């Protein structure tokens, strides 16, 4: 028999921090999601996941109106995944 | 929603990035990516989640843009959500995969993500500790060295995140 | 008055994942301390936080005899922390 | 213990470095960058962590080398851990500085990080919740904005962390 890491390769990416509120426009959609897809279809390209997930909580930095912060959590990702869309 | 339409990675861009520190890709026409996203909206004690339709397009297009094939699952419990979870670590395509997406919306507190049953007198939560168990290389195996990125929109309590400044 | 983030620029780097042990040599000392500071006085000059951390996570890759995985938890880094040594 | 000579980043390779996404760092001649590290190495009910002093040269030296100025704390309780975080964060010196590191290393537990007096019996722990909700914007304003980093040895659990496998 051979042993393997129990948690590895995860990484979680949530809408807010611990006890705070995450905001949903009700035509809209929510805030965090609508951010999170825009990055992606941006960054995907040229940043990996880490990178890409650091400028989503970038985006939230200026604390107006309806305030949150995104935070990455878990991290066990050995290597830089990138999604190299197109390929 | 969002067309979720990502701009390219050029042949050039991927050899910029190309060196031991990324994880591998599979070959695009025999590789067969899997996403999942549970989408609670209805509920029986909580407010509907209206926009939540909005959430499902944009990141059924984007998943979808990436190459994944997404699987979508609608107003569950937490024992459904387990349940689910349960099934889609034990995919055959995952073998064949090199990479995950699990996507969760709903309302969430401090303890969790909010089944469709929750109540203040009768919780129903999926923990994020079993999401990460159900996930793990003994309960999926095929995932094993291979990156799984959990997205989830909810609250993680009823605070408004902020404090107050004078100066 | 104005609102400011409860939480935000922090990261919190781990030992080992939840559940699981961290190793200590008897004199060698704690084996991520002495892997973090390796990496730190390597790379602090090339690579922000996050880079260096995803470098310490790779080293512990391989479950070769006393293994354990590191993690980066609570990352509400919204900017690239660079130490710039010697700066 | 470790010298913890650090690499130096050079005038052009900072320059390489430098948009918009970098934390800003402080002048070299006015900024009174601070570290914290509590280390229990001695406890009333569990082993001696033999080899902590190689631990505390090589974080204390790594740190200074970096710039800070590290203040070192020995066998603590839960509560002395908790009273010496709140004073580490109410220092009027992360005014003037630009970051900061929190350094632990202890026996640890599920639940948290193990103070001295830690017993299965009668536990003894700081929770990670406390060491965050200590150095928030709230308790520790002058640290708003700028880089908090946590380091932590310890167990988890007492979990090997591994799965096995046949092939």
């Amino acid at each position: 028999i051979k042993k393997a890491h129990i948690e590895k390769d995860f990484i979680a990416f949530c809408s807010s921090t611990p006890d705070n509120v995450s905001w949903r426009h009700p035509t809209m959609g929510s805030v965090f999601i609508g951010r999170l897809i825009e990055h992606m279809q941006e960054y995907a390209c040229s940043c990996d996941v880490e990178e890409i997930f650091r400028k989503v909580r970038f985006s939230f930095e200026q604390p107006d109106g309806r305030a949150q912060m995104p935070t990455t959590d878990r991290v066990t990702l050995t290597r830089c995944f990138y999604l190299f869309p197109g390929h | 929603g969002s067309e979720g339409n990502v701009k390219l990675c050029s042949l050039e861009e991927a050899q910029r990035i190309w060196s031991a520190e990324i994880y591998p890709i599979m070959d695009k026409s025999s590789r067969t990516r899997l996403a999942l996203i549970i989408c609670n909206e209805e509920f029986d004690s909580i407010p509907r989640r209206t926009g939540a339709e909005v959430d499902i397009t944009g990141m059924t297009m984007l998943l979808q843009n990436l190459g994944y094939s997404v699987d979508v699952k609608k107003n569950l419990t937490a024992s459904d959500m387990t349940t689910e979870l349960e099934a889609f670590a034990h995919r055959p395509e995952h073998k064949t995969s090199d990479s995950t997406f699990l996507v969760f919306m709903s309302h969430g507190i401090r303890e969790g993500i909010c089944g469709k049953k929750h109540s203040e007198q009768v919780p129903d939560i999926l923990q994020l500790n079993a999401i990460f168990n159900m996930l793990n290389t003994k309960n999926c195996p095929s995932l094993k060295d291979k990156p799984k990125v959990i997205i989830i929109q909810a609250c993680k309590g009823d605070s408004p995140g902020v404090v107050w400044f004078k100066d």
